[PDB]
């Protein structure tokens, strides 16, 4: 009920209504960019869904005319050693995955091409279908886990604008008021 | 930052992913496949790939990891195809963002 007490409540106030302001600014922004990454997300699972569905298709076949440990041995034999390196990306207050395919190093010079040994060109070339999915099965991956972020935090934000609108903003208001008819009562 | 690659599903179908040093498990059951996407979440994988007759059993799971950074969990079809989930999960995540529910 001091002037002091006045002063520092209404920096929060103003503070509170700038920044409710550019909050939903915020969230309009989150919203523009997750609604471009969403068309991006439907268009690689699109894609994914069809081409990954034919390798396995393709290699089903393959592997149905050869005996069962033939493949067992074939698949025992690594044609590569992938690992993901996932960096943290901000997108505002969101942390989103950058993702990478880490390939073997010390094979550089000598680089994947795949003919397996008394193997045959269908088994093979059903293999070669996997390894042309990697780069775009990885890109979904990086894509749909994003957006999947960014609802959540779209969803997280929504709220906040909601309470500093209709909770934060007038209880510091009354408050304020309260301060002011006490002070005011005082000096007349 | 370097991680794993898991996947989960039907051999016939996941199978030549074990070519490319991907984590490659085949669970038939909710408990079965729950435990599995546990696991690699524990050992820090940074993706995992599973076919949606997989997924199909689990959604409670897949749905607690979903605003987790890793792991990314990626439904896939089986060489039978989908279920359709990938997609109207694409549609829920719009839902979500639009405060439609």
């Amino acid at each position: 009920p001091t002037r002091m007490e006045l002063t520092r409540l209404k920096k929060q106030l103003t503070t509170a209504t700038r920044g409710h302001k550019l909050l939903k600014d915020k969230q309009d922004e989150l919203m523009r960019q997750f609604i471009l990454l969403i068309r991006k997300n439907n268009e690689l699972r699109q894609a994914i869904e069809k081409e990954t569905q034919t390798a396995m298709k393709d290699f089903v076949l393959a592997k149905s005319t050869v005996e069962e440990a033939f493949i067992d041995e074939l698949l025992a034999l690594p044609a590569e050693n992938v690992s993901i390196s996932v960096v943290e990306k901000n997108i505002m207050s969101v942390k989103v995955p950058l993702m990478n395919f880490q390939y073997d190093e010390t094979l550089n010079e000598t680089p994947l091409e795949y003919g397996y040994l008394h193997s045959n060109a269908e088994l093979d070339r059903s293999i070669d279908g996997f390894t042309q999915l990697l780069p775009k099965l990885l890109k979904l991956a990086e894509v749909e886990k994003t957006c999947q972020l960014m609802a959540e935090e779209i969803e997280k934000t929504r709220r906040r604008v909601n309470a500093l609108e209709y909770m934060t903003i007038p209880q510091l208001e009354e408050t304020i008021y309260y301060i002011k008819m006490k002070l005011e009562e005082n000096e007349r | 930052m370097t991680y794993k690659i898991g996947v989960v599903g039907d051999k016939d179908s996941v199978s030549p992913f074990r070519l490319f040093g991907f984590d490659v498990q085949h669970g038939t059951t909710k408990t079965e496949i729950r435990k599995t996407i546990d696991e690699m979440a524990k050992n820090e994988y940074g993706v995992i790939y599973i076919t949606e007759q997989c997924a199909n059993l689990v959604p409670e799971t897949i749905e607690r990891y979903k605003g987790q950074l890793t792991p990314a969990i990626i439904l896939i079809p089986s060489h039978q195809g989908t279920l359709g989930i990938g997609l109207e999960e694409i549609q829920n995540s719009v839902e979500k963002a639009v405060g439609q529910n």
